Formats: structure tokens, C-alpha cells, sequence
């Protein structure tokens, strides 16, 4: 089965980074553009960055460019997405999405992330 | 418009190659002609057609009821290559699509 599984996710202060890891699973990852989506509550999903099968080329929403760098292991079959200088506006559940075909495609269940001065609350 | 019927696929991706605008743009271009898009053999009467500011639709037009399926989205050489398996799958999820309709 065709599996992607984020983790990286957390509850961070605004200005702070994390990074998203996908691990791929039950595909040849290195023969596919993979993606990063977000979507934040009673929002729609939307487009966070872009990267081809060997990884050379990349491109981003507006609202990260300068701030994230997506990434990826073509060996470990794992796809990254750094986040630096965080905001409550990146607040979100992101998810790795892998194009399988014209029609079909895989989307992981998700890490949430969450910027927030009240992080130190909860631990 | 209810002319346009998109997939779930082209649902999901769109907004990566095209704004609002764009897009309204690409739905007036088909209204205007149906028959835009370069007929793919092997598929059972799919169209492609190229976009700038590019990437590539493929749509089916059903002429009795005038409305176009957007099957999907993608950019020029990313999913580019169109085998005859693939050909298949599209008419698949085409068909499959359009049966009910």
C-alpha cells in the first residue's frame, strides 16, 4: 500500500522553526514531484510548496517563500519541509501529497502545527 | 457555471497553475470553443490543451449536454508522459465519470 506519514509537527512561539518529515512507503518516491499542503481550521486546503522527482526544482506560496524550504532523500524516501520565522497564520494540519498519475493520488494523514505564545501552557 | 464539471483531481490542484481569473479566462475559451483542446488518441475523445502563466488541462466536451469534464491539471514535464496504460486509466476514470451523468 501506498503510505505517507508526516511527523515534525508541534506547538511552537511565533518567530521559532520546525521541520516536517514525511516518510514515503510502497512507491518508487524518486520517480515523483511531491507536495506540501496545509489546511487550517474551517479553511480551505491550499498549496504550500512543490518539489520535482530528483528535487532540483522547487516553488512556493507566496505567503512562505523566504520562510520554508521543501526538500527531499530520494535514498531515506522522505520529503522535508523546513519552517523558520513561524507565525499563528502558519497554524495548520500539513500534509504530504504524492501525484501518482494524471488521476490519481496519496495524501498523508497529517502533522499539526501550531505558532502560538501560549505554547508554554501545555508542557 | 454548471458548464464546467470539475474531478476531484482538478478540484484539488488548480489553484497551483491558475488563478481565479486565469481559470475564468481558460472556462470563456472553451465556451467559446469546445473543440480548443488537441483530441488524444486512444482515449476515447479526451482533449489537452496548453495554458501559460505553463501547464496542461485535459477535458472531455459532452456535446448533448453542453458541458465540459475537467479531468485534471498538471505542468509540462511533470506528468507528462502518456503511455498506452495511461491512456487507458483516463478513459476509466472517464467513463466511470460520465456514466452517471
Amino acid at each position: 500500500q501506498v503510505q505517507l506519514q508526516e511527523s515534525g509537527g508541534g506547538l511552537v512561539q511565533p518567530g521559532g522553526s520546525l521541520r516536517l518529515s514525511c516518510a514515503a512507503s510502497g512507491f518508487t518516491f524518486s520517480n515523483y514531484a511531491m507536495r506540501w499542503y496545509r489546511q487550517a481550521p474551517g479553511e480551505e486546503r491550499e498549496f504550500v510548496a512543490f518539489i520535482s522527482s530528483v528535487g532540483g526544482s522547487t516553488n512556493y506560496a507566496d505567503s512562505v517563500k523566504g520562510r520554508f524550504t521543501i526538500s527531499r532523500d530520494n535514498g531515506k524516501n522522505t520529503l522535508y519541509l523546513q519552517m523558520n520565522s513561524l507565525k499563528p497564520e502558519d497554524t495548520a494540519v500539513y500534509f504530504c501529497v504524492a501525484r501518482l498519475s494524471l488521476i490519481s493520488d496519496s495524501w498523508g494523514q497529517g502533522t499539526q502545527v501550531t505558532v502560538s505564545s501560549h505554547h508554554h501552557h501545555h508542557h | 457555471k454548471s458548464v464546467f464539471v470539475e474531478s476531484t483531481i482538478f478540484e484539488k490542484y488548480r489553484d497551483e497553475y491558475l488563478s481565479d481569473e486565469e481559470y475564468r479566462l481558460f472556462q470563456a475559451e472553451l465556451m467559446l470553443n469546445p473543440k480548443l483542446g488537441d483530441v488524444i488518441q486512444g482515449t476515447g475523445g479526451l482533449r489537452k490543451i496548453r495554458v501559460a502563466s505553463g501547464s496542461r488541462i485535459i477535458y472531455y466536451f459532452l456535446d448533448e449536454k453542453r458541458r465540459f469534464y475537467l479531468l485534471t491539471i498538471y505542468g509540462k514535464n511533470e506528468m507528462s508522459d502518456l503511455n498506452a496504460n495511461q491512456r487507458k486509466q483516463l478513459m476509466a476514470f472517464m467513463e466511470a465519470w460520465r456514466n452517471e451523468q
